[PDB]
């Protein structure tokens, strides 16, 4: 990260709906990449793309998700050290492939996209592409 | 990927609705590419790169001219593609990773300008089709 990376990340973020950004965050995995649906079965009926979206256990999980992300935004020197923990969880309880977090990383870009329109440059987006690349390599770090 | 009815009915409805944009908004995502990754810049190394580039505004056109009429054959496409996958496939040999980016950045592109439009419903059939073009693209056949 350069110091105008951070800057960018710290400066979005502080403009970011978090609720509405990990609902919207989450379902859409879900509906692009239909087979992470099997990790979430307790959420209920995730068969079409409006069950998905509408879900409240869904937006709930989202939230939890991007409230992580936030928190990491604090140590954006430490990624490994701050999702130690939750790699080992992904990996050992859950046994979720890591392809899937540079999936659920672009998601999340295209969220942004979808809310800060024009505002999100092609600038802002290559400070944010470092950010999802650097939470998938963390969270990958201990498979 | 295979592309269900529905798929091809929401690619066509959400490309329909990029019109006259379409030559627009493949040099966005050609420069939100050459930004983001920096390798993919290495296919490209006759081109002035920098932003309002005329040489990546021109290849903008025929990146989306081409999807465009990717979507016109949405049910034939090895066909319709043949010569762009002998360029991309045989002579310049790209590496699959960089359609992903691409086919990433035409995404971000699209809803950076049309939010309503990009539900996630045709969220996930224009990844679909992307990953179908560039599946094309990749392969010698
Ligand atoms: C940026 C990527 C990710 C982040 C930051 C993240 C973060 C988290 C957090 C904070 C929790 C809660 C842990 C706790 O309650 O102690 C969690 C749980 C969970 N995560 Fe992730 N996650 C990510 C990617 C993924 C992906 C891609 C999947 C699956 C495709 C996934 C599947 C799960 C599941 C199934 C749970 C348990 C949910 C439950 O039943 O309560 N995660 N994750
Ligand atoms: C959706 C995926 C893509 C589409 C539809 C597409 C489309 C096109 C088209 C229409 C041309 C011009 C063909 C001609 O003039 O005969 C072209 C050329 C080219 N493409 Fe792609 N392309 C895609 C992905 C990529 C990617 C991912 C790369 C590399 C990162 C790439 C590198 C090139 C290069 C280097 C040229 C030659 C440019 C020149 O010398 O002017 N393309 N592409």
């Amino acid at each position: 990260f350069t110091e105008e990376d951070k800057a960018t990340i710290t400066s979005l973020w502080g403009k970011v709906n978090v609720e509405d950004a990990g609902g919207e965050t989450l379902g859409r995995l879900l509906v692009v990449y239909p087979w992470t649906q099997r990790f979430f079965d307790s959420f209920g009926n995730l068969s079409s793309a409006s069950a998905i979206m509408g879900n409240p256990k869904v937006k709930a999980h989202g939230k939890k998700v991007l409230t992580s992300l936030g928190d990491a935004i604090k140590h954006l020197d430490d990624l490994k050290g701050t999702f130690a923990q939750l790699s080992e969880l992904h990996c050992d309880k859950l046994h979720v492939d890591p392809e899937n977090f540079k999936l659920l990383g672009n998601v999340l870009v295209t969220v942004l996209a979808i809310h800060f329109g024009k505002e999100f440059t092609p600038e802002v987006q290559a400070s944010w592409q470092k950010m999802v690349t650097g939470v998938a390599s963390a969270l990958s770090s201990r498979y | 990927m295979v592309l269900s009815p529905a798929d091809k009915t929401n690619v066509e409805a959400a490309w329909g609705k990029v019109g006259a944009h379409a030559g627009e908004y493949g040099a966005e995502a050609l420069e939100r590419m050459f930004l983001s990754f920096p390798t993919t810049k290495t296919y490209f190394p006759h081109f002035d790169l920098s932003h309002g580039s005329a040489q990546v505004e021109g290849h903008g056109k025929k990146v989306a001219d081409a999807l465009t009429n990717a979507v016109a054959h949405v049910d034939d496409m090895p066909d319709a593609l043949s010569a762009l996958s002998d360029l991309h496939a045989h002579e310049l040999r790209v590496d699959p990773v960089n359609f992903k980016l691409l086919s990433h950045c035409l995404l971000v592109t699209l809803a950076a300008h049309l939010p309503a439009e990009f539900t996630p419903a045709v969220h996930a059939s224009l990844d679909k089709f992307l990953a179908s073009v560039s599946t094309v693209l990749t392969s010698k056949y």
